[PDB]
């Protein structure tokens, strides 16, 4: 359920972000994107541990 | 958009969103089109916010 979040984004998919919006700035909303999915995926591990 | 970028010599996509080279490779819908005539610097009004 992680994957359905936008994290502050416009879009949950990646592919839509690369194809609607320029790269310049899809550059910092692909960083905001895969931050948060690590911090999603620390969390997990942590609890995991 | 490809003979819309020459048929007029209008400002070359001073705005912010969709990419300005790749409107030709989305698939969007539900268009909106608005055209009204304003005095010199309330261009810089009509912004987002």
């Amino acid at each position: 359920k992680q994957l359905s979040s936008k994290f502050g984004a416009i879009s949950s998919v990646l592919n839509d972000i690369f194809s609607r919006l320029d790269p310049p700035e899809a550059e910092v909303q692909i960083d905001r994107l895969i931050t948060g999915r690590l911090q999603s995926l620390q969390t997990y591990v942590t609890q995991q541990l | 958009y490809s003979v819309l970028y020459n048929l007029a010599p209008f400002f070359t996509f001073k705005c912010y969103g969709v990419s300005p080279t790749k409107l030709n490779d989305l698939c969007f819908t539900n268009v909106y089109a608005d055209s009204f005539v304003i005095r010199g610097d309330e261009v810089r009004q009509i912004a987002p916010g």
